[PDB]
């Protein structure tokens, strides 16, 4: 058996020697070295541009402007409002405004001292507010006052259920911008073939088919004369969801030089790429009644979302949408406004447009439960779904919840009920829980395809070659898919070869992103390998002069079941079953049914809708230093419920890392912009956790068995992200008395509220 | 201008004609090749690019080529035994010490650096060893397993 | 390829070499690099030549000496120091102050000359090219503004460096070679208080070594305010030197850092003699909050780099006492 | 041609086919005589 | 060097009324392709 | 004539890029002579 | 023992340290890694490793790295300009005067010396031009073809 085995990845052979290739290592001798012109104003109107002497550098073989470039982008088809290069004029200090192609990096730099841009400087709006004033210039003729998205929604009749709660408390909570850092710099390299009129790309994306639809439009090039790879890529927690401008810049340079262009960009490019977590401020209001149950929740977000469009509407709508399935909540009133700001576009990172909010609710329940006198693992435990199936009043579809057990895991792992309130000055412990989908179940393109496909081909030679599209960005997707079709076929993982992210090769797949891969990929593999089992048992159940149903598949061997006979070896069948055949090629599908897509008559429900939620519960215990302020998380007790862990030990890896980057926002993480330039464009001001002050991370794994999942299971990324800033929330307040109302909770926020507490 | 660089790259002799200016990261991904090395930042912020240099770590982004002129320098791709792994790349890939593995290389060399100075380290020596190894992936957990098991392997060899 | 000015590298076996090729137009002293090249590869200065002093026989030496006192050649890492079992025996604060530097690979190579005479800094400073040729540069270099001190007058650059105030509590020399010769001074006039021109290094000078004198009756340590536990610099940073006599002070020394343009002895005459209580402590706040400057240098604000330095030299005084 | 994949794709997702051919038997020269196949052919490409 | 993948596509582009340029060959990689017995006895042309 | 011989022993695979117009024929003697399963073994035939 | 070797090769400045005994040929495909240029037989009789020193045709397995000192040097992948092939490239491709493609780079670069020396040569300066240059599959009939065709096109522009 395979599913359910502690699998070390399938290719981390490679990446613990130094031979996998990514995406700036791959060998292109004629490759020029390409360089993007950004604009040095956070907002201003280009006048003209004069390339004239730049092109004339010797050395210099291509130099390209926005008036190559007539066709905008966007990762949602209604709001593609972004060029590749500028056209009228900048929007962020970054804002690419020309790109070159040259011989060498020297030739590039003096390439784009060597052009000239006329621009007429406008004034720049940092904050929501300064964006909304009448006053402001639009940044977007069709949003004159600078908002993106509103969303404006009741559930239930929410001034009733006010009046029946018995305590109301609200609060606004302000959580900083941050950003993803994966540790690879963004890179494109693009080969132009000008005899063929075709293009092949290797770049640093999490989603292939984003960068082949965008790269064929911004381009006016037929998709057919396009090729993208995905080679090795270090991460991405979201930064790379979006077909990016340097991957569409590199293709751009590439066919104007007509030849091969690697694009390779700065950590500070990287961080003016961004697409990452926005500044948001939440007003949160609770109404409970006196036993602790949930009466009615009312919430307001706004979202500084940086200069164009890209994932916002989705971001504004998850801000509300997954307020649903936690908790059982009889009426909830969600407003919110996403927000353009001269700064560089935010995006989708790690538990995308969720974290925030859940931040702010858990850390209102935490504290209303203490003004009842009710303990804050308790108070969740009263306030679960209480029956499942549950459909939410956001119409999501929850078909399996293990947060019960998640809940009561924590509790016994952190000694919660031994300590809690019974720690030294200084010391403390908090609870907090947190979910998120296994995958959006509508896809982003109206196309009718399934949504997912996998292809598994086996020879006379009995290796199986298994071929998705799917982006494995080091979450493991390859082992996945190589464990899941292995379990069905009763077949050694090491007999499954996946070829993957090639789409020369391999079947589309919509991306990596919303945790979507191990639940839809996870069952399209099933579904291949299932038409691949009945291919070989059809003809065993002929070798063997049996009937197919009496064929049993037991490690490799094919037997009859309950007969004595030894059976046949899988290469024996293999043999077998290239009689009259040859080659086998079988397809496996996978398509969410449209019960988990929503409901129609929700505007938007489509986003928060999923087949099913991955739930987490954490306990943090950590310490405050008064005389510092230095808040340090020792440990964190994590229960997840992934429906049914696949690989064991990937579930624990990629749990302990979703909670990490949850502690990195919670306590030392955040971008700073000065009149539209970045002060945190490095990764010494930009401050990532060190090993020394991250916490140890224990991961207690719960299996709900969701009844659609591959195997039972959900997705284990995403959903246990949130919930580690409430919960170091309450750990500080138990330690010093403090309740803080913005993060990152560094020492300098944690002074300034013990000033405040013994001023008073 | 260009001199004459004459060192050991990963236990064979080198001698080189390498410009003054240039980085040993450079050198090692460019001049020779070796691509394992990586570069995660501006520079001296990430250990992506950490490498050995008579034994002990160092910084190639941050390093001139012609600084380690009659020096032993070893990258992750030298460690190990043709295809065969060595205790401490296995105890990475067995115990998930790497996910994207894109600061893998900087940090086994990191971490080699350490077990050959300290063959049976405490997990806070660890942690003091691997503190300019920054990992977006792992929440570090794993990778700590993995320098514990690596180190109690190569004990009991 | 990472771009650099297409300069040359000297690699000088002696000093006296090293000081020679000093002599040209342009050319800067390398030691292990750490603070030189993401400066230079981010384009913050032009050399036409390095002088590499890691090639040079004997500079990188610990050793005591008759007196009882420690010498430590420029070329000596930060991690040798930190880990020599006298110099953590006897001089714990320069150990701790070593050990307290970036992170451990930074150190296993950084020298102790590279690390008193590193560079200022300023969020308008350490970006890249594009980023301050787009802002029209500034005072400290290529533009004739400072952007933190609209007047002017000089750069306000902070000097963050951690070891230099341990050693100027500890009474340390520094010695000093150039075109003339050797010389000598009090580490502490090592600094100037201006952003850029912090050293009283002259053209041609290197720091060649520095002597610690024994200790006598005074205690020292050393405390550094950072957000993450490693490679942060200091937010702030005190070093203090305590010598007790019953229940009142009879010596004490205090050396910031990571305030001012110069790390900087604070005058504390005032408390000699008295007792170290609350008033006196308070006493001590005052003081330091004088001899700092704390400007917005920092992406961190001021407020709390202000409030922590002033917290923690109360602190480091508090844990010599009592020990 | 482009319009018709994309109809295509509905309610399928990626096209994957397989063609195959095998020489009828009566070209693999007389079944009772092991080597009258060698030599035996679909076809003779001729040369003056 | 005899111009298989060339034929290859020649044929199939004919039958789908499609350009050449449509088609791309991937050959020979046994992970990837369908077993093919050998490029002799010039039998590919009339079999693949 | 040539071949590169790559054997991942962490794995027990071994991939073939070889000077041969039957990559089928030598994918069966490979098999054969090293006694290794077919299924451990992958040729390649890049430009010949 | 090496020695500096500075040179032009594919209009790039080259300063290597080279052993004294590398063949050009070795040089240009291990050290260089241009793969381009072919070894087709034990030594000078097959010109499939032919490449252009000042202009002129030489056999890079029978011509040592050193004694192009200061030369310009030129291998096939030097004749495309970026991706786009020159009229010969282009000549040989649509005539069929090139079918596996392993004689193609040194039957090439002979071609491109006949055509720089003589623009438009008659077919028996053609043959004069390649006859050292030997080809298994195409039985030569339209390599001439296809020199006689870039000629022409040469002219024109
Ligand atoms: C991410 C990061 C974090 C860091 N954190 C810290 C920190 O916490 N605390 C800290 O103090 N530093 C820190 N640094 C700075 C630097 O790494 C250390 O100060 C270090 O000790 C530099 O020594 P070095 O030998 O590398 O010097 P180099 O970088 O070689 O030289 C630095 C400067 O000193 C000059 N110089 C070198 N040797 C001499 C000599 N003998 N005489 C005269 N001039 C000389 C050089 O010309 C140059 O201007 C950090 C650097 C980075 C990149
Ligand atoms: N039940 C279960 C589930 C799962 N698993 C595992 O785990 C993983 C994961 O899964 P999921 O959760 O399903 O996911 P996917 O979809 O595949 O992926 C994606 C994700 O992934 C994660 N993770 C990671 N890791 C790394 N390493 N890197 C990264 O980058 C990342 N990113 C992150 C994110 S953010 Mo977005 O994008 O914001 O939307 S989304 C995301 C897989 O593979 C495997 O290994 C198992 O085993 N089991
Ligand atoms: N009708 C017709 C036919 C054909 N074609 C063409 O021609 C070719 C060929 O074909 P064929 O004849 O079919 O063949 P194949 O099978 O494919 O192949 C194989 C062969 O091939 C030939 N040729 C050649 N070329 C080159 N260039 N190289 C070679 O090597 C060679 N080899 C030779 C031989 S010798 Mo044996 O092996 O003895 O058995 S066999 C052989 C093809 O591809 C195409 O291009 C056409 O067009 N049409
Ligand atoms: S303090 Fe002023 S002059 Fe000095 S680096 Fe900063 S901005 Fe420039
Ligand atoms: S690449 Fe980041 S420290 Fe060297
Ligand atoms: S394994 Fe991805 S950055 Fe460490
Ligand atoms: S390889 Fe045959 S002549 Fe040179
Ligand atoms: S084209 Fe094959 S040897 Fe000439
Ligand atoms: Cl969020
Ligand atoms: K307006
Ligand atoms: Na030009």
């Amino acid at each position: 058996g395979t599913v359910g085995v502690r699998t070390p990845l399938v290719d981390g052979v490679e990446k613990v020697t130094g031979k996998a290739k990514y995406t700036a290592d791959i060998a292109a001798p004629d490759a020029l070295v390409g360089r993007i012109l950004r604009s040095p104003h956070a907002h201003a109107r280009i006048l003209a541009i004069d390339t004239s002497a730049a092109e004339a550098l010797e050395g210099v073989i291509a130099v390209c402007t926005g008036a190559e470039t007539p066709v905008p982008f966007g990762v949602l088809p209604i709001a593609e409002n972004e060029y590749p290069l500028a056209r009228d004029k900048v929007r962020y200090r970054g804002d690419p405004v020309a790109a070159v192609a040259a011989i060498d990096e020297v030739t590039a730099e003096k390439a784009l001292a060597l052009i000239k841009v006329d621009y007429e400087v406008l004034p720049a709006y940092m904050t929501p507010k300064a964006a909304m004033k009448a006053g402001a210039i639009a940044l977007h003729d069709d949003k004159p006052n600078n908002i993106l998205r509103e969303v404006h929604a009741e559930f239930g009749d929410v001034a009733a259920a006010f009046a029946e709660a018995d305590l109301i408390r609200e609060k606004t909570y302000t959580f900083a911008e941050v950003n993803h850092v994966h540790m690879e710099l963004n890179a494109t390299l693009a080969e132009y073939d000008p005899v063929r009129d075709m293009l092949t790309l290797n770049t640093t994306t999490q989603v292939p088919y984003y960068v082949h639809l965008k790269v064929a439009a911004c381009l006016q090039m037929d998709s057919a004369r396009i090729r993208v790879i995905k080679p090795f890529l270090g991460g991405g927690f979201g930064a790379r969801t979006e077909a990016l401008h340097f991957e569409i810049i590199a293709g751009l340079l590439a066919r104007k030089a007509k030849g091969t262009v690697r694009l390779l960009q700065t950590r500070e490019e990287t961080f003016i790429a961004h697409r990452g977590r926005p500044w948001t401020e939440v007003k949160m209001k609770i109404g409970l009644k006196k036993d602790g149950k949930i009466a009615a929740l009312a919430l307001e977000a706004t979202q500084a979302g940086g200069a164009y469009a890209g994932y916002g509407i989705i971001t504004i709508l998850y801000t509300g949408a997954l307020m649903h399935g936690l908790y059982h909540i009889p009426a909830i009133k969600h407003d919110a406004w996403r927000v353009y700001t001269n700064t560089p576009p935010c995006g989708a990172m790690r538990g995308h447009g969720t974290v925030d909010t859940r931040a702010a609710f858990e850390a209102l329940l935490t504290e209303m439960g203490e003004e009842l006198g009710i303990d804050s693992l308790k108070i969740r435990q009263i306030n679960m779904l209480p029956q499942i199936p549950y459909v939410t009043m956001y119409a999501q579809r929850v078909m399996s919840y293990g947060v019960p057990e998640c809940l009561e895991k924590v509790k016994a792992a952190s000694g919660w009920e031994e300590r809690k309130g019974k720690l030294p000055k200084g010391r403390g412990l908090g609870i907090a829980l947190s979910h998120f989908v296994s995958g959006t179940s509508t896809p982003k393109h109206w196309t009718g395809e399934p949504h997912a496909t996998v292809n598994l081909k086996l020879d006379f030679d009995g290796g199986i070659t298994l071929l998705t599209g799917a982006a494995d960005i080091g979450q493991g997707s390859n082992t996945m898919a190589s464990q899941v079709a292995a379990e069905v076929l009763g077949v050694r993982l090491s007999r499954i070869r996946v070829i993957s992210a090639d789409s020369a090769l391999t079947p589309k797949d919509n991306g990596s992103y919303s945790s979507r891969v191990t639940f839809m990929v996870g069952n399209a593999s099933i579904s291949a390998a299932e038409e691949l089992k009945g291919v070989l048992v059809k003809a065993a159940a002929k070798k063997l002069d049996a009937r197919e149903e009496d064929i049993e598949v037991i490690d490799e061997m094919f037997m009859v079941s309950g007969s004595q006979d030894p059976g046949l070896s899988f290469q024996e069948v293999v043999k077998a079953a290239m009689v009259d055949s040859g080659t086998i090629t079988v397809k496996g599908t996978y398509t969410c049914p449209t019960e988990f897509q929503g409901d129609k008559k929700i505007r938007g429900s489509a986003i928060g809708a999923t087949m099913g939620f991955c739930y987490a519960a954490q306990v943090v215990e950590a310490s405050v230093d008064e005389i510092t302020g230095k808040v340090t998380a020792h440990k964190v007790w994590v229960a997840v419920d992934v429906g049914k862990a696949l690989n064991p030990l990937a579930v624990e890896g990629q749990t302990q890392g979703g909670v990490w980057m949850g502690m990195g926002q919670a306590l030392s993480e955040e971008t700073v912009y000065d009149n539209g330039r970045m002060v945190h464009g490095n990764i010494l001001d930009y401050r990532v956790p060190t090993i020394v002050e991250s916490p140890d991370i224990e991961v207690i794994i719960v299996e709900s068995m969701d009844p659609n999942g591959p195997f039972g299971a959900k997705e284990a990324s995403e959903g246990m992200l949130a919930g580690f800033l409430p919960a170091i929330h309450e750990a500080v307040y138990e330690a010093v008395g403090v309740r803080a109302t913005d993060f990152p909770l560094s020492p300098d926020r944690i002074t300034e509220l013990l000033d405040a507490k013994e001023a008073a | 201008m260009k001199n004459i660089l004459r060192l050991t790259l990963n236990g064979r002799a080198r001698e080189d004609l390498v410009p003054d200016n240039m980085l040993l990261l450079d050198y090692l991904r460019e001049t020779v090749g070796l691509t394992g090395t990586k570069q995660g930042c501006d520079g001296g912020e990430c250990g992506a690019c950490t490498v050995l240099v008579d034994d002990r770590p160092r910084l190639a982004c941050s390093t001139l080529a012609h600084q380690v002129a009659g020096k032993k320098v070893e990258t992750v791709e030298s460690l190990a035994t043709q295809g065969t792994l060595s205790k401490l790349q296995a105890a990475f890939h067995e115990k998930l010490g790497t996910q994207c593995g894109f600061c893998t290389p900087g940090m086994i060399m990191a971490s080699e650096a350490l077990l050959r100075k300290n063959p049976s380290p405490s997990r806070d020596e660890i942690k003091a060893a691997l503190a300019g190894n920054l990992c977006r992936c792992t929440g570090y957990v794993k990778i700590i397993k993995s320098v514990e098991t690596a180190a109690a392997a190569r004990l009991c060899e | 390829m990472n771009i650099l000015t297409d300069f040359r590298t000297h690699r000088p076996a002696t000093l006296a070499d090293a000081v020679n090729a000093l002599a040209a137009e342009a050319t800067l002293p390398l030691g292990a690099g750490t603070d030189l090249l993401p400066n230079l590869r981010r384009g913050l200065g032009h050399p036409a030549a390095l002088v590499d002093l890691t090639g040079i026989d004997g500079l990188a030496t610990i050793s005591t000496l008759a007196d009882g006192s420690l010498r430590i050649g420029a070329g000596a890492t930060l991690e040798a120091i930190a880990e020599h079992d006298a110099i953590r025996t006897t001089w714990p604060a320069l150990a701790q102050a070593a050990e307290s530097v970036a992170g451990p690979t930074h150190r296993a190579a950084a020298t102790l000359g590279g690390n008193l005479c590193q560079d200022t800094r300023c969020t308008f400073y350490n970006q890249s090219e594009w980023w301050r040729s787009g802002n029209g540069y500034c005072l400290k270099y290529k533009g004739d503004k400072c952007h933190v001190i609209v007047k002017s007058d000089r750069c306000y650059a902070t000097y963050h460096g951690d070891v230099a105030p341990a050693l100027m509590v500890l009474d340390a020399r520094a010695e000093i070679v150039g075109p003339a010769g050797k010389r000598t001074v009090p580490v502490a006039q090592l600094f100037r208080e201006s952003g850029a021109e912090h050293l009283t290094l002259e053209k041609g000078e290197l720091l060649a070594a520095i002597e610690v004198p024994p200790t006598g009756a005074w205690s020292a340590a050393y405390s550094k305010v950072r957000i993450r536990d490693a490679v942060d610099f200091p937010l702030a940073g005190v070093a203090a030197a305590l010598q007790r006599d019953g229940d009142r002070i009879a010596g004490l020394r205090v050396a910031i850092t990571g305030s001012n343009s110069a790390p900087l002895m604070v005058p504390v005459d005032a408390l000699l003699g008295g007792n170290w209580d609350d008033a006196a402590a308070e006493t001590l706040a005052q003081l330091v909050r004088k001899t700092s400057n704390v400007l917005r240098t920092t992406i961190t604000g001021v407020k709390y780099r202000r409030r922590v330095l002033l917290a923690i030299s109360r602190k480091v005084v508090d844990q010599l006492w009592e020990a």
